[PDB]
């Protein structure tokens, strides 16, 4: 689910859902 | 940054990974 764009609040949750209990930073520039 | 790997490009589970703690 990955392999496409992730834009705004859907590129965080892949985040979420990838990374799970290793959480994860999202710095947008 | 992540904006532009995966949302203006096509993402992949490597840059994501990128981001994990």
């Amino acid at each position: 689910f990955v392999n496409q764009h992730l834009c705004g609040s859907h590129l965080v949750e892949a985040l979420y859902l990838v990374c799970g209990e290793r959480g994860f930073f999202y710095t947008p520039k | 940054g992540i904006v532009e790997q995966c949302c203006t490009s096509i993402c992949s589970l490597y840059q994501l990974e990128n981001y994990c703690g």
